[PDB]
């Protein structure tokens, strides 16, 4: 490996950028690189976001998990882009309309669980009725101490 | 129309050579030969 | 869009290939073979229906139409065979899959444990690599300036010469070792 | 400790005096009856720490951390003696005897009786280290790297140079002895701030603390390997010795002084771990896992409660064995690759399955899994940090989820998947190189049966 | 007629509902051809090494080795401090700071302020 | 105590002692996979005799046996305890354990792994029995994080492909994220009742139990899949079939309903608690078996058939019920790893085919696996006095007729209506109809170890409910007056169910073909809950980890400021100073003007 090989400043002028496209393998009208804000990319290109699922399978790749060639310049974000890890795939229903979806299911079922305790459902019954005064020594009452007198009824 | 006809010598030169490697894959009926326990 | 050989897909085989992905996602939809079978027909009719059209522009403009009926109307888990990508066995054997060199690297106490295997490779490898000069020497006379232009490979030649870069696809593990 | 200082001093004739096809074997076999000699400090009492002299002293922080740094030297002698083999025989004697000085500076510098020699062994410590990144690094950086090393670390210690001499001034000693039972209150003021940063920063540098830890990912990264094994398994573990020994002159001030620098550890581990989920270089994502680990011992030092000193250096214990182990398999990889790249080899489980085993338990260990002392240090900093606030247990737990994350990705990404074509070259694992993983974990894996002995002055 | 599909960040286009597929304009054929020109001189230059028995290590990948450099070695000789990476570091490395910063300490403030009045309970916590 | 406390010890070093053998090992071995069944099925013969006699007095017991730790008042030591829980689980847990692994003696035969999957499984039940028997929370947490670390393990077993890795370290994210609030709740008990045991937990029993326990149900939501954080076991379906049966069936995903069920002394005084438990697991209940309805894949199917039991446990601990909870653990052990393992025997004899819309036909073709499917899946939906009747009818007996929230209960007999038409969904498309598998018949079932190994399950999913129904001695008092529409509840909703879906099913047979509506791809999308959180949630983490932490700041901001500022700074003051033009006339014309300035401008002659 040697210097003009490797990524360098961002190109301004077109034989630089030709240059570049050249080192990158790539071609010059399919090369763009990343908008020099001075974020540190430099001549690096700006590949369109696709992750690796999103590869023909069914091609003989050079590397077959990662669905990459050599040589091929690989993404910024290769890490981040393998299929270990987030996919952009295309669902067969709209990202917007899920996310409408899944909200509006999870806030009305948040809802409809905010209904069912403020107006909770009960046996017609009165309440558990236990001796010894509410079983004050079982409920950990100390003996020194005497409670009200809580007595039951037949009925 | 299928494969050229170079597409079809070559895949027929490699189905020989590959099925080559796969027959040449057996074991002998003395393999595998183990130490004496 | 990405292919080995060819650098595109023409309209022949983007019509044939949004034909096979209907038929397939209409038997995910279609579960039973013989109501599978009747819409199957219909879905081949209606593509006999446009077959004969002449205009190239209509042609296409029916099927761009066509792949957003087929997006509109697709399953969303289709049937995918168990091997194919996707799949709930697809690669699953790949930790199975070792590489052919790593034979070489065997202690002699366990490659002398099959004589008659390693015996035969040597001849193989003896093979390769008296066949290898021949076949670069074939790739570096046949390819044009400027590198070759598709990824397709030429066969052997003579009789006697191996075709070139032969090895990493006839050495390749087996799918089931 | 005059037992122990002595006989490092005598492997100098033992390495300069050898065979030239002896020098790794006795080096190793009599740096491991220094390391079986080590155990005599375990004479620890609940009282008294085990005072030798006026010069050495060595309680229960310091006798793991001894015990660790006389282990690690045999370990570096295993991993270092391949790549230096085809080395100058002369070169060769001369990287050992850079290892066998800063395990010489290090086991007087964590036996420090007094303050001012501490300093001097400290920094000490920097120029056997410097000269082992800067002379047998690999890549160009390694000079750069050694810069930053000796500079951030120069920084932030010649104001610790001025607050102990100024200590021995006011005080009257820098004996630790002497300053358990002389040590005053220090005020709220101005010159007690500075007195305080001044005390703390040069400790900070060397855990390392979250943005002052520019030196570590070049530092590690550049050194070889026995300079990696001793970087991370000791050389940030002296800031947390020195702290815990500091802050004993720092109260009441730590208790708002320490506000900022937890701040920025508590998202220096945030930040760091997330940093090794995007890192290619496997060597730098160990680097950054080191800064996320060494995050918690600050905050549980500067919290200076006793299940956070317990924690803190039971994680120091813990974490020199796991990272020590995991740059040991990044570079049994590198000798096989010649490249740090964590994409380029993978599935190596299909081709190392003994190898890959030590990778999955330096990785369990990596992200705490019970009962290693891993996480009983990882647990006690983060009991003692609920105490402190109720609140950090979600910068704590969010951790532990991303301290997970990529101790499994680095587990997937090279022992798993599909394995690389091109790469031919995959050897079988020697028995050095599974004898050192293997050295390195059985004392992790023991230590579980019995943690006492490294949990501090304070169990 | 049929919900036109939304393309997201997360969520492409798919190829068979792209227009630019179906373009059979010959300066995209020439596009095409050079981009299956390029792949497959780098296919036979990776193939060549990669058969060849006399080869018996790795075969570099400059385009690796370049992506590796370009995530680390590159990033600071090719920053230039501005009006946007001034804002995104002074919000996204001071801020957090400020804000767990804030939160702690009002916490802690309102904690301490409960037990030195007797008033939050601290029974049985003696382990600390 | 001496019969009691020594065989259970001695089913736990049993247990571990072929662990020892295959870590000790030098040689190819006689069939190590039938040693560790021996010794599976020898650990179950030998813990029933502390389980029969609890049976007898009710004999509980606790076994700390080894000081391990003093940290200056918490004394973690080794201790077992033996009450009514594990006395119940571990006989249940290793009758079904020997069962699969006498299944996977045949369903994993092919795989040169075959000792280290069994190592692994075994490795998983020494976990998950540590994780039952455990009296404090690090011992628990021993246990958890290995039936975790045996999860990752057992869904990555195929390791070289993507989507097995992938599922596993989703399960081990899903599983921290429960373990956030697993050390939050050993936290809190440690700074506020100076214990990790229970018994001290229990004994100083307090009032303030909101943060810890919203810690517990947080891991509970993690291990036992509850709604949020559920995803991952349906991913978890990805490694092996035994994997699926034993540990994400039955055994390891009932982890966070036992530690819910262990701190039963603290949920029956906490209503809010209570609440959020019951509402958390009717939204499952509902979510799971919703998603259950249109899925293919037949391992997916009953793997939201799991969750959606595992969200009907959490409901009935919500609804103040524990011993009922634990009780359909027991129950749903038994059927559940049997139709796992029928599943996969359909899945080996249709040659690795997983998707049921390529099945059919296997009434006559596997009748035996077609018998104890039929009896699992009727033990699924409640059948009358077969083993799932004997816990979950009784569950919704008080799930009706209890102070509930009345949402949690109507989405709870939802979720029980839907039970029955997911389990009409695997009978008609594995076992009815017509084939739609390939050609090539290689439909088999004739190995012992797979007929024995379903056998002893379908005699438990037989008799298991009515056993130990009957054996256990009562801990609450079973509310058993009610109306005949509310006694009739839970059998009208199932039939219900059946009749609704055998209606659904019928549809299928016609010649109409429908658009797929939006409800029909929300169910078969999962909700969308896989498909946003998947792809938003580590997107909005990693541009996070690399265009701010990574490229921002610790490659450009903090390296600018401290070293490159600095190093600019000495280097433009070392140009200014050395930048001299050698002329000696203006270095003494800057000395008169040092001499100027010491004298008029500093002073210095004073
Ligand atoms: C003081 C006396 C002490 C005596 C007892 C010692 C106790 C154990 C100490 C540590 C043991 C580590 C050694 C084994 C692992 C490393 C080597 C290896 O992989 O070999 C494989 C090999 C067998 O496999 P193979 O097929 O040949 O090759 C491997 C394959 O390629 C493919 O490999 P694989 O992946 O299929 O197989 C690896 C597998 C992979 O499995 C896993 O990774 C799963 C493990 C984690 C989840 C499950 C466990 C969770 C926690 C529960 C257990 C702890 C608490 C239990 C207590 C009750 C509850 C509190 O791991 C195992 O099988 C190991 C089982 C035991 C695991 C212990 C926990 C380690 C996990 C990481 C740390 C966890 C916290 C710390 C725990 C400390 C415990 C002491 O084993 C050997 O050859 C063994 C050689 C002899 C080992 C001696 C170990 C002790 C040496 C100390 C010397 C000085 C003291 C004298 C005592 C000597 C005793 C003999
Ligand atoms: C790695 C990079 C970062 C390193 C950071 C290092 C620590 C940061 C703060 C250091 C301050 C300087 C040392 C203070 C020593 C204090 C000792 C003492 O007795 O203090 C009380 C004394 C007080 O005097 P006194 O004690 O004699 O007074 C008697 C007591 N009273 C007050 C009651 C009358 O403080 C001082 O005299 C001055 C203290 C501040 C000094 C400011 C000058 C230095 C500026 C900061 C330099 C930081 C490093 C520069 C390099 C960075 C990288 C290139
Ligand atoms: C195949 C060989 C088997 C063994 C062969 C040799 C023995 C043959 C049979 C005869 C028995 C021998 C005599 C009895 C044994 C000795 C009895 C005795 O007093 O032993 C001393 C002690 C008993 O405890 P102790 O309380 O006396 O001592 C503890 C030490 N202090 C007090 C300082 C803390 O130790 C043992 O018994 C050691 C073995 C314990 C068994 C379980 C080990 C589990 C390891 C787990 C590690 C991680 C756990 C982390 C979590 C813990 C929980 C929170
Ligand atoms: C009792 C109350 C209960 C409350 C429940 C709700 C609360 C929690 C809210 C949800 C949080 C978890 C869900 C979001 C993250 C999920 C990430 C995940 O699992 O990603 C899986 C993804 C691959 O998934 P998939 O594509 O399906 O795989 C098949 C392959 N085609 O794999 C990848 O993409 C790999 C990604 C690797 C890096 C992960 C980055 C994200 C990490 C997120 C940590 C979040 C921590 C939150 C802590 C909060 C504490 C209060
Ligand atoms: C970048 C890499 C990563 C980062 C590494 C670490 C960098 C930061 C290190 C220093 C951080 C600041 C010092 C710690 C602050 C602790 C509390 C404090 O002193 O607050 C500042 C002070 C608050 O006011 P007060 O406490 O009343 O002051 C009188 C004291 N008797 O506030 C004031 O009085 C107002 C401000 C006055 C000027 C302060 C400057 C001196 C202190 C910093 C040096
Ligand atoms: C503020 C701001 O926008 O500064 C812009 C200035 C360069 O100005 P320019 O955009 O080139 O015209 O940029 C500069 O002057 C350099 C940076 C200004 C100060 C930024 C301080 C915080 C930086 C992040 C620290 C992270 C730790
Ligand atoms: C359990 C008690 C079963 C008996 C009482 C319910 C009877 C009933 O409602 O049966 C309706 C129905 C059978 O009738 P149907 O399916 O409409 O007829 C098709 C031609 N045989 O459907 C059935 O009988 C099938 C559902 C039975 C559910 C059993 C498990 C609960
Ligand atoms: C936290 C602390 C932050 C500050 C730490 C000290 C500065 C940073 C580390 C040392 C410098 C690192 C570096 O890369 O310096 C190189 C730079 C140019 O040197 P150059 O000749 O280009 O390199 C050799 C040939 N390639 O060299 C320079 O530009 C000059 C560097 C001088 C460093 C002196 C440090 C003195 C600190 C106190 C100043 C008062």
């Amino acid at each position: 490996i040697t210097k003009d090989m490797l990524p360098g400043p961002y190109p301004k002028t077109p034989e630089e950028r030709a240059a570049a496209a050249k080192k990158y393998n790539m071609r010059v009208e399919d090369y763009e690189p990343y908008p020099d804000d001075g974020m540190g990319y430099g001549d690096y290109p700006k590949l369109p976001d696709r992750s690796q699922q999103e590869r023909d399978p069914w091609y003989d790749w050079d590397h077959p998990d990662l669905r990459l060639n050599w040589g091929e310049p690989m993404h910024w974000d290769l890490d981040m882009y393998i299929r270990n890890r987030v996919d952009t795939s295309p669902t067969p229903v709209n990202w917007n309309l899920m996310c409408k979806h899944l909200f509006g299911f999870v806030a009305f079922m948040l809802f409809m669980f905010w209904v069912g305790e403020t107006y909770p459902t009960y046996q017609p019954v009165g309440p558990k009725q236990y001796p010894y005064n509410n079983l004050y020594l079982e409920r950990g009452g100390d003996p020194n101490k005497e409670p009200e007198p809580v007595v039951h009824y037949e009925i | 129309s299928g494969y050229t006809p170079d597409e079809k010598l070559r895949l027929q030169q490699l189905r020989e050579l590959r099925r080559r490697w796969l027959k040449d894959q057996e074991l002998s009926p003395r393999e595998p030969v183990l130490p004496p326990r | 869009a990405f292919l080995p050989s060819a650098a595109y897909l023409t309209h022949q085989q983007k019509v044939l290939q949004l034909y096979k992905r209907a038929l397939r996602h209409l038997e995910s939809r279609c579960v039973h073979r013989d109501k599978y079978r009747y819409f199957a027909c219909l879905l081949r009719a209606r593509f006999d229906e446009h077959k004969n059209e002449k205009d190239m522009v209509k042609a296409t403009q029916l099927l761009r139409e066509a792949e957003k009926e087929f997006w509109h109307g697709q399953h969303p888990q289709p049937y995918i065979f168990p091997e194919s990508p996707g799949g709930t066995s697809y690669e699953r054997y790949e930790c199975y899959k070792v590489p052919e060199w790593c034979l070489d690297d065997w202690h002699p106490s366990e490659k002398a444990m099959y004589p008659d295997y390693f015996a035969k490779r040597e001849q193989w490898k003896k093979l390769r690599r008296e066949s290898w000069e021949r076949e670069v020497k074939q790739l570096q006379e046949e390819t044009p300036v400027g590198g070759p232009r598709t990824e397709a490979l030429p066969p052997a030649r003579k009789q006697g010469d191996l075709p070139p870069l032969w090895w990493h696809i006839v050495t390749r593990p087996r799918e089931r070792p | 400790m005059l037992k122990y200082i002595i006989p490092t001093m005598m492997l100098m004739p033992l390495t300069w005096l050898s065979k030239n096809s002896m020098i790794w074997i006795n080096t190793t076999l009599h740096s491991l009856l220094i390391s079986l000699t080590s155990l005599l400090l375990l004479n620890q009492f609940g009282d008294n720490s085990l005072n030798f002299s006026l010069t050495f002293f060595s309680d229960s922080l310091s006798t793991p951390l001894l015990i660790l740094t006389m282990w690690l030297l045999p370990l570096m002698l295993m991993a270092s003696q391949h790549h230096l083999s085809k080395e100058n025989l002369a070169r060769k004697k001369l990287f050992i005897s850079m290892l066998i000085l800063l395990q010489l500076f290090l086991i007087m510098t964590f036996t420090a009786t007094e303050l001012i020699f501490f300093y001097i062994m400290f920094e000490a410590t920097l120029v056997p280290t410097l000269i082992i990144i800067t002379r047998w690094g690999n890549q160009t950086e390694r000079l750069n790297a050694g810069l930053y090393f000796l500079f951030y670390t120069l920084a932030g210690s010649l104001p610790l140079l001025v607050a102990l001499i100024y200590i021995q001034n006011t005080m009257g000693s820098l004996n630790f002895l002497i300053l358990q039972y002389w040590v005053q209150p220090m005020p709220n003021s101005w010159s007690n701030t500075f007195m305080w940063l001044a005390c703390m920063m040069a400790f900070m540098v060397k855990m390392p603390l979250y943005g002052l830890h520019l030196w570590l990912p070049k530092a590690h990264v550049e050194a070889p390997i026995a300079g990696s094994m001793v970087l991370a398994a000791i050389l940030l573990k002296l800031g947390g010795y020195g702290m815990m020994r500091i802050t004993l002159l720092l109260n009441p001030i730590t208790d708002f002084m320490a506000y900022p620098f937890i701040m920025l550890s508590l998202w220096g581990m945030i930040m760091t771990s997330s940093i090794c989920l995007r890192q290619t270089d496997l060597k730098s994502l160990i680097a950054y896992s080191s800064v996320s680990h060494m995050a918690l011992v600050i905050v549980a030092i500067l919290i200076q409660t006793p299940w956070s000193y317990m924690g803190a250096t039971a994680l120091m214990i813990a974490h020199g064995l796991t990272s020590s182990m995991l740059f040991c398999l990044a570079n049994s990889n590198y000798e096989r690759v010649h490249s740090r790249t964590m994409i380029l080899a993978r599935g190596l489980q299909t081709l190392l399955p003994l190898m890959a085993a030590w990778w999955l338990l330096a990785s369990l260990t990596n992200l705490a899994l019970p009962p290693s002392i891993n996480l009983i240090g990882e647990l006690f900093v983060v009991m003692s940090t609920f105490s402190w606030s109720n609140i950090t247990i979600i910068l704590m737990g969010l951790n532990m989820v991303i301290t997970a994350l990529y101790s499994l990705y680095m587990l997937i990404t090279t022992q798993r998947g599909k394995h690389t074509h091109h790469i031919n070259n995959i050897l079988p694992s020697f028995t050095r190189e599974n004898a050192l993983m293997s050295l390195h974990m059985l004392p992790l894996l023991l230590l579980s049966l019995n943690p006492k002995i490294i949990l501090g002055p304070l169990y | 007629s049929f919900p036109k599909y939304e393309p997201s960040r997360l969520a492409s286009l798919p190829t068979t509902l792209d227009p630019a597929e179906y373009d059979i304009s010959s300066e995209t054929r020439k596009a095409q051809a050079e981009r299956l020109a390029i792949r497959s001189r780098l296919k036979r230059e990776y193939q060549l090494q990669y058969n060849d028995p006399s080869r018996r290590g790795v075969v570099e990948d400059p385009a690796l080795i370049r992506w590796t450099c370009a995530r680390s070695a590159n990033v600071y000789p090719n920053f230039r401090p501005n009006t946007k990476t001034s804002l995104l570091g002074a919000l996204f490395g001071i801020g957090p700071l400020i804000f767990w910063y804030y939160v702690f300490k009002t916490d802690r403030d309102r904690k301490e302020k409960l037990i030195q009045e007797g008033k939050l309970d601290r029974t049985f916590n003696i382990s600390y | 105590m001496n019969l009691f406390s020594s065989l259970t010890l001695v089913t736990l070093i049993l247990l571990t002692m072929p662990i020892a053998a295959i870590n000790f090992n030098t040689h190819k071995f006689t069939n190590y996979p039938l040693y560790v069944k021996t010794t599976i099925s020898c650990a179950f013969i030998t813990s029933m005799i502390p389980t029969m006699m609890f049976i007898h007095t009710g004999q509980e017991m606790i076994i700390s046996n080894w000081h391990w730790l003093t940290i200056q008042t918490l004394k973690l030591s080794l201790s077992f305890k033996m009450d009514f829980f594990s006395m119940m689980f571990v006989p249940v847990a290793l009758f079904v354990t020997w069962s699969i692994m006498e299944f996977s003696m045949w369903y994993m035969h092919s795989d040169p792994n075959i000792n280290q999957f069994f190592k692994y499984l075994l490795l998983f039940l020494i976990t998950m029995l540590i994780l039952v028997t455990a009296n404090n929370l690090f011992q628990l947490f021993i246990g958890w994080e290995g039936v975790g670390i045996m999860s990752f393990l057992l869904i990555g077993w195929w390791y070289g492909r993507t989507d097995a890795n992938t599922a596993a370290l989703q399960a081990i994210l899903y599983n921290r994220i429960g373990d956030i609030g697993f050390i939050l709740a050993m936290a809190w008990f440690l700074i506020n009742l100076n214990t990790w045991d229970l018994q001290q937990i229990f004994m100083l029993n307090p009032n303030d139990s909101n943060l810890p326990l919203m810690g517990l149900i947080l891991a509970a939501t993690g291990k036992s899949a509850q709604f949020g954080l559920h995803p991952w076991l349906p991913s978890a379906m990805e490694g092996p079939t035994p994997v699926s049966a034993l540990l994400h069936s039955s055994t390891m995903v009932v982890a966070g309903i036992f530690l819910l069920i262990r701190f039963y002394p603290l949920t029956e005084n906490n209503k809010f608690g209570q609440s959020i438990m019951l509402c958390l697991g009717a939204m499952t209940t509902l979510f799971t078996a919703m998603c259950a309805l249109t899925q293919n894949d037949i391992k997916k199917i009953i793997a939201f058939s799991t969750s959606s039991q595992l969200g009907l446990m959490m409901v009935t601990i919500g609804i103040n019920q524990p011993h009922l909870a634990f009780l359909h653990i027991c129950t749903h052990a038994f059927f559940k790893a049997m139709l796992f393992m029928c599943s996969g025997s359909i899945i080996h004899s249709l040659n690795d085919e997983q998707d049921i819309r390529k099945m059919g036909g296997l009434f006559k073709a596997m009748p035996f696996t077609t018998t104890a499917l039929i009896i699992g899946s009727l033990a699924l939906t409640g059948m009358p006095f077969l083993t799932g009747f004997y816990s979950k009818d009784l569950i919704i007996e008080s799930a009706n007729t209890s102070y509930t929230n009345a949402w949690a209960l109507l989405m709870t007999l939802v979720a029980t209506s839907f039970t029955a038409i997911y389990s009409t969904r695997i009978i008609f498309f594995a076992l009815l109809g017509q084939p739609r598998f390939p050609t090539l018949i290689n439909i088999n079932e004739n190995n012992p170890f797979l007929i024995n190994s379903i056998k002893r399950l379908l005699i438990g999913s037989l008799f298991a409910g009515f056993i130990i129904s009957n054996n256990i001695p009562p801990m609450t008092i079973p509310q058993m007056t009610m109306p005949h529409y509310l006694k009739m509840t839970a059998l009208t909703v199932t039939i219900l169910g059946f009749i609704l879906a055998l209606e659904i099913s019928n549809t299928t047979h016609y010649l109409k073909f429908n658009y797929p509506s939006n409800t029909f791809k929300f169910s078969n999308l999962l909700g969308y809950y896989p498909t946003i959180m998947h792809r938003l949630t580590p997107y909005m983490n990693l541009t996070m980890s690399q265009k701010s932490a990574s490229s921002l700041l610790d490659l450009i901001w903090l390296e600018t400021i401290l070293p490159k500022t600095i190093s600019l700074a000495q280097m433009k003051m070392s140009t200014t100073i050395t930048s001299q033009k050698g002329l000696i006339k203006l270095y003494f014309l800057s000395f008169l003007i040092t001499i100027l300035i010491s004298t008029t401008l500093l002073n210095f002659h004073e």
